[PDB]
RNA sequence: GCCCGGAUAGCUCAGUCGGUAGAGCAGGGGAUUGAAAAUCCCCGUGUCCUUGGUUCGAUUCCGAGUCCGGGCACCA
RNA sequence: AAUUGAAGAGUUUGAUCAUGGCUCAGAUUGAACGCUGGCGGCAGGCCUAACACAUGCAAGUCGAACGGUAACAGGAAGAAGCUUGCUUCUUUGCUGACGAGUGGCGGACGGGUGAGUAAUGUCUGGGAAACUGCCUGAUGGAGGGGGAUAACUACUGGAAACGGUAGCUAAUACCGCAUAACGUCGCAAGACCAAAGAGGGGGACCUUCGGGCCUCUUGCCAUCGGAUGUGCCCAGAUGGGAUUAGCUAGUAGGUGGGGUAACGGCUCACCUAGGCGACGAUCCCUAGCUGGUCUGAGAGGAUGACCAGCCACACUGGAACUGAGACACGGUCCAGACUCCUACGGGAGGCAGCAGUGGGGAAUAUUGCACAAUGGGCGCAAGCCUGAUGCAGCCAUGCCGCGUGUAUGAAGAAGGCCUUCGGGUUGUAAAGUACUUUCAGCGGGGAGGAAGGGAGUAAAGUUAAUACCUUUGCUCAUUGACGUUACCCGCAGAAGAAGCACCGGCUAACUCCGUGCCAGCAGCCGCGGUAAUACGGAGGGUGCAAGCGUUAAUCGGAAUUACUGGGCGUAAAGCGCACGCAGGCGGUUUGUUAAGUCAGAUGUGAAAUCCCCGGGCUCAACCUGGGAACUGCAUCUGAUACUGGCAA
């Protein structure tokens, strides 16, 4: 499968064993998966504040 | 897993620290043959005496393993310094000597391997004061401390002398180390060092308990390197022998359930639910080394990237220094702000080795908690 | 050998046995001929506590369907004459 | 479970009087009621079919203090009741034990009924009760364990009662917080403003 | 497998061994009858019939056969013994 | 746990057998446009994986490390 | 009383109207993942590798079948000390009993899994050519003999596993013989066919003192039954593929012989050449089936996890043996692959039993406690056995309940955010003040699941008998794993307990700042090109709440497979035209038949589940009683308009 690296920013490279979702992004043709971001190799989102059920961002421990 | 380790005897951790190909193994393993007959990686290998319970750690001696060997000799109370009488002071000798002197071992005897293989009443007793010397180059008691001699092979044989010689060896081991005092108050934590798989049972973590008591079934949590998770004890062991509350101060092999291989990795501790948080980021004051503690010898700033070992597994850290302060110096006493990259379960207080460059730096003590 | 015996079902810490009717070999809850009545050990004084169709019973006590001990006991609680 | 919330910002978004803070005191005018449910409550709502569906739905819901789960299964046992599902709705939401408490006087707002029930202060046909989902069957009669009887909050709680409507369909005996549930409550007794229809709707859906 | 009630396999070779010698000398009878019948002699048939009847009714009583087995040799034997004879 | 590798600007790479980092392709700035592309006028915009060492001076020599690949080891 | 039930929206265009897909709003789940996470109740928990499995346990029991006595406890001949009856202590099956051993029974049940299976299965309804241990009804029998062998001793083989030869012995083991019928064969005549005894108590009588005799209990053999269980047979129904059209030689039938509990190409011998197939045979792929579950107004569509019935499998392939029942999960033999043992001569293994491990995987639990309850095995019973079952641990996996406080509280504060800087808003929110304590924390009380069984006693039966025995009252002593149980009472203090998604339209809820077709978002339509309600942050709001989202999956919406309920001039769609076999359909009058059809009746349609009315857990979930329902199928007696068959 081509899944969709979300978010803004990776950890990704190469190899890396990520989780893959399903969900096309309707822009880039061939593309049809999501990676789960947080899960596995696959870090959160840096910085994230809302909506960060999605993006693997725990809550701000601060 | 199935005779029941009877608790008689005070415990003892005990290993060698000789030079390579200096008879270190041949000896853990003499000991236990000498004593197994007049009496009735790391190898840890056990023997009992009618005065104490010994629990021997040979670890190899070569230069590739001066880190897990800190470990070795970490939980370790009295060093065995097996040095050849045929070769006497070497580099690996010395660099054990340094490192059972920063690792901290209180105790430690010196024996004199493989003194059959030469004749003479001045060679092996000049080689010997040299040992007895290179001890007090390294504020060990050195005259103080006892000097066996004599062969660890013959001790593999018949040669009743040679088998005397290494049993009376155990009689300066139960004299020159006392009985050793045990951390039994404090909430239970151990360090793990080693980690296992036993088939039809699932992983095993091993290591010397740093304080309190295990009792079978009790809830446990995995603190440390990459996150956190809880379990919960089954079976506590004793070398391949059962336990029923796991005491402090001795080495056993704790069975967690529910609990894969790849997800324990070395460097976690097993510590009572609530008792400690791990931690990236802390304060400490450092002592730096000079060139007479045998640290480094060049002044260093923000961006310097050493290993802090802690109650096992090292980690690199970044170190930020406090205002008014522009390079630190060898030798000096500084505090410093440091976030290591693997978060590692840590209170107030905690002593800890900065080295780095294949040796050690500078050593120090927590000062406050951040994260 | 048929045999008239109680079913365990109902709840969990709540038991309502089914006196029923079926095969030795059978599971307990398992298949059988035909329930027979009930018994509620947890039911105390009420509107009901134990019924039980004694005319199926009669026809298979000259059946050759033997009377397992509770239902036995059961059989002497309703009674002939109470 | 509970909202536990500002409970008079509901008020304001129901632009109505949902009597959660009903309090000790009569008419509030200490909120800014109606054209205040908040920065943007100046607003004029082109308001959807849906949206005033959902609207009456959550006013209903937050008079109760039923949330919307226990609440959809309100519903589906109107739908598989008798008469009619419009009055059925009303009349299990006013079944609660924490509403017929309330009716009675028994404490001041509904969620103090709540509380009071929730601690064992409140004993219906002498078998004491803790759940407010508790629903009261027709001639039942509740009242207020010795232990817990006029313990303050309600004396000045049920002297509240007082300048209420009260019921037709359930009774109390003010002497020794004696109540007695009767009937079921006609439609025409309750709400007469609050609108089954829409809610009845909405979960047709 | 190991199983304190591997009494039921030593037994039951002990037991094939016996029931099958029998089961044996029953169908060697039978066969008899058989041989009696394709010689031809009806007078020699019935007397080895008359010789088996009792050790067939007999092992068919002890369960080895289920006397249906043990009617149907009756059966059909006599048929033939008899539509000779 | 250990040995052996790979890590040079946005992408793909040349660069050494210490002397002051380039190549192509991209990207930025000014002109033009609603904003672009084309066109014109200008720019590497880089922690040579991180840190330390030996050096006057290290991408380039020697340690310790992180991330990855590969090999060996790992039954209280 | 018992299904009172069917919603639409966005997107093709400049706009419309159709057509037509796509997408959303619902319900659902054996779910996973992200974030968060207090409690209780009831359920659920390896859907991928029928992958390989360390270790423990999952099937034993009967001394009232027997010879025994290896332990243990009592008793006795005798023994040694010494407080000579207080102790030491060898013999002794003689009792209580009970290893190993023979024998009986069970081990074919219970538990697991769904690989194989497109019918050798399942479901529905009938059927005849059967058997059926245990349980039970009826009627008789139960006479008299023998020979073996295990154990056990002697010796000897093998490292073990595991025997070998030679002796001694018992029985409810084994075996003739007597004995027989409504039993088996036969037309009958006639022929033949079985067995076992043990335990309790006992007056006379009889004792070579082994006991005979009496009696109750139980087991034994035969037959006919009953019940139950199983085998068998037929019809209908039970996935997809014609880009699979022919397949078949034990094949289709017959006759005879054998074979099975039983019919039968079930199997041979010969004879006839048939049999199946377009109402899809064969071949191919996929699949356990059903009651049901989910969805749906219904018809339907998807599915069949838990619960229950059936079927299949037990490392792989094959085979039989024992038995009432297997061609056998924790049996046997054989081969094979795979693991381990060895003294290398040979042996051991089968977790799709419960836990557990590795491996796979997005993904699924304790190497728990107990037989106290229900059920099973065995036994006279006591008891024993039981990973069935009952509980407990674990996981928010689901459903349901509750809590996280309630009332008062304007200075309408601080801070935050916004602004036209006038103010607003967060906001009765907070602090303050007054109460409250559920739930967790702590300390006390405390149900119910327990019925029985044992000891004793009186009575009525039994009987030669006030003895034993069976039954019923009646007394004492008692039986709980859950379990520091539910539940109640007391203690302290608001005290220990709120998140997640969303805010352009669909869709409930808006602004400010940061970025500038970049970074990003996106279910659809789409936003971002320097004033973004769409990105990121903040403020505020909305939704839901111990969860909230996302993803995957099914149905709904979708009348977009239309049977109910669609189309085909131009939107997808009349074969280029004809002839025509099978198939479908068929004018009109009379008769008959009654196939369809309809009416009635009876049988069945397992229980649960769904629905309705009640009951019980404080409510709910869940449990539960009765009822209706199970839209079906079959036989039976009618009707005869309509259709079909036959007739004119
Ligand atoms: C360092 C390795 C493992 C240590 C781990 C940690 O050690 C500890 O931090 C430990 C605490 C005692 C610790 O501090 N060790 C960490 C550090 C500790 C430093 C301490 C003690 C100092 O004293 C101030 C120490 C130098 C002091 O000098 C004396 C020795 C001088 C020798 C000089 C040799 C020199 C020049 C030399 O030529 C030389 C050589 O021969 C070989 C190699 N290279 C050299 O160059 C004596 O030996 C004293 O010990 C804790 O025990 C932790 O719990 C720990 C176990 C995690
Ligand atoms: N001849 C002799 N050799 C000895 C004696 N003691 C030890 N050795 C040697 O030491 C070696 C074993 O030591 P080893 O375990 O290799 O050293 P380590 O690994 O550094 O402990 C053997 O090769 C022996 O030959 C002795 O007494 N006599
Ligand atoms: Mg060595
Ligand atoms: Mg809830
Ligand atoms: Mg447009
Ligand atoms: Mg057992
Ligand atoms: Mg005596
Ligand atoms: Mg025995
Ligand atoms: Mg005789
Ligand atoms: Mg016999
Ligand atoms: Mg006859
Ligand atoms: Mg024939
Ligand atoms: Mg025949
Ligand atoms: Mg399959
Ligand atoms: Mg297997
Ligand atoms: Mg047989
Ligand atoms: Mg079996
Ligand atoms: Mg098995
Ligand atoms: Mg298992
Ligand atoms: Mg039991
Ligand atoms: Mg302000
Ligand atoms: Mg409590
Ligand atoms: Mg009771
Ligand atoms: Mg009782
Ligand atoms: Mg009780
Ligand atoms: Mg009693
Ligand atoms: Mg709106
Ligand atoms: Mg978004
Ligand atoms: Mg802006
Ligand atoms: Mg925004
Ligand atoms: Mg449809
Ligand atoms: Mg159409
Ligand atoms: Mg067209
Ligand atoms: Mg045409
Ligand atoms: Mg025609
Ligand atoms: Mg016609
Ligand atoms: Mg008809
Ligand atoms: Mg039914
Ligand atoms: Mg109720
Ligand atoms: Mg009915
Ligand atoms: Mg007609
Ligand atoms: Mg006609």
């Amino acid at each position: 499968v081509t899944s969709y690296i979300g978010g803004e920013g990776h950890n990704l490279q190469e190899h890396s064993v990520i989780l893959i979702r399903g969900g096309r992004v309707k822009d880039l043709p061939g593309v049809r998966y999501h990676t789960v971001r947080g899960a596995l190799d696959c870090s959160g989102v840096k910085d994230r504040k809302q909506a960060r059920s999605k993006y693997g961002v725990k809550r701000p421990k601060a | 897993s199935k005779e029941k380790f009877e608790r008689t005897k005070p415990h003892v951790n005990v290993g060698t620290i000789g030079h390579v190909d200096h008879g270190k193994t041949t000896l853990t393993a003499a000991i236990t043959t000498v004593l197994a007959k007049t009496y009735g990686n790391t190898s840890h290998v056990e023997y009992d005496t009618p005065t104490r319970h010994y629990a021997h750690v040979d670890c190899p001696g070569h230069a590739d393993y001066v880190k897990n060997m800190i470990t070795g000799a970490a939980q370790m109370d009295g060093a065995i310094l097996v040095v050849a009488a045929t070769d006497g002071p070497m580099p690996q000798t010395r660099e054990h000597i340094l490192l059972g002197r920063q690792v901290g071992v209180p105790y430690i005897i010196v024996f004199l391997n493989k003194c059959d293989m030469v004749d003479d009443e001045e060679l092996l007793e000049l080689v010997e004061m040299e040992v007895r010397e290179l001890l007090s180059q390294y504020d060990f008691p050195g005259d103080d401390t006892p000097i066996v001699r004599g062969s660890a092979l013959k001790a593999l044989e018949g040669d009743a002398e040679w088998e005397a010689k290494i049993l009376e060896l155990a009689g300066f081991l139960d004299s020159y180390i006392p009985e050793p005092e045990r951390a039994i108050d404090k909430p239970f934590l151990l360090p793990i060092e080693d980690v296992f798989s036993i088939s039809g049972r699932g992983t095993v973590v091993t290591g010397r308990v740093e304080r309190g008591i295990i009792k079978v079934g009790e809830e446990v949590e995995i603190v440390g390197i990459k996150e956190t998770q809880k379990s919960t004890c089954t079976g506590v062991e004793m070398f391949r022998k059962l336990l029923d509350e796991g005491r402090a101060g001795e080495n056993v092999g704790v069975l967690l359930r529910g609990i894969k291989r790849e997800e324990i990795e070395r460097g976690q501790v097993l510590a009572k639910p609530g008792t400690i948080k791990p931690h990236t980021k802390f304060e400490s004051e450092v002592y730096i080394l000079s060139k007479d503690e045998g640290g480094r010898h060049t002044p260093f700033f923000k961006g310097y990237r050493p290993q802090f070992y802690f109650r096992t597994t090292d980690v690199t850290g970044t170190i930020e220094l406090p205002e008014g302060v522009e390079m630190v110096m060898p030798g000096d006493n500084i505090k410093m702000v440091v976030t290591l990259i693997h978060p590692i379960a840590m209170d107030d207080g905690l002593r800890f080795a900065i080295r780095e460059g294949g040796r050690t730096v500078g050593a120090g003590v927590v000062a406050k908690v951040l994260s | 050998m048929v045999t008239i015996r109680l079913a365990r079902h109902g709840a969990k810490k709540r038991p309502f046995y089914q006196v029923v009717v079926a095969d030795s070999r059978n599971a307990r809850n398992g298949r059988f001929i035909e329930r027979v009545g009930f018994f509620n050990p947890i039911a105390s004084e009420k509107e009901e506590g134990t019924r039980l169709d004694l005319d199926r019973i009669a026809h298979w006590v000259g059946q050759g369907a033997t009377i397992s001990d509770r239902v036995a006991a059961l059989i002497k609680e309703v009674n002939k004459a109470a | 479970a509970r909202y536990l919330g500002p409970k008079l910002k509901l008020s304001r978004r129901e632009g109505t009087d949902l009597f959660l803070k009903s309090g000790v005191r009569a008419i509030d005018t200490k909120c800014k009621i109606e054209q205040a449910p908040g920065q943007h409550g100046a607003r004029k709502p082109r308001l959807s079919d849906y949206g005033v569906q959902l609207r009456e739905k959550q006013k209903v819901r937050r008079i109760y203090g039923v949330l919307e789960r226990q609440f959809r299964n309100y519903y589906k046992e109107a739908a598989r009741l008798k008469g009619n599902t419009g009055e059925n709705l009303l009349a299990l939401l006013e079944g609660r034990l924490d509403n017929v408490v309330y009716r009675m006087g028994f404490g001041a707002t509904r969620a103090e009924a709540r509380q009071l029930v929730s601690h064992k202060a409140i004993m219906v046909n002498g078998r004491v009760v803790n759940i407010a989902s508790y629903q009261v069957s027709p001639n039942d009669v509740v009242s207020i364990r010795e232990k817990a009887k006029k313990q303050s909050r309600v004396k000045a709680a049920l002297e509240l009662a007082e300048q209420r409507e009260k019921p037709t369909w359930l009774e109390v005996d003010a002497g020794k917080m004696e109540g007695t549930f009767k009937r079921k409550p006609e439609r025409s007794d309750l709400s007469a403003d609050i609108n089954e229809h829409l809610i009845v709707e909405l979960y047709s859906k | 497998n190991i199983k304190s009630a591997k009494k039921r396999a030593i037994q039951s070779e002990k037991a094939r061994k016996h029931n099958a010698s029998r089961r044996s000398m029953m169908r060697t009878f039978i066969k008899k009858v058989y041989a009696a019948i394709e010689a031809g002699d009806k007078a020699a048939a019935q007397k080895a019939f008359n010789e088996m009847q009792p050790i067939v009714d007999r092992q068919a009583a002890k369960g080895l056969i289920h006397k249906n087995k043990a009617a149907r040799h009756k059966a059909n034997l006599t048929a033939q013994i008899n539509k000779l004879a």
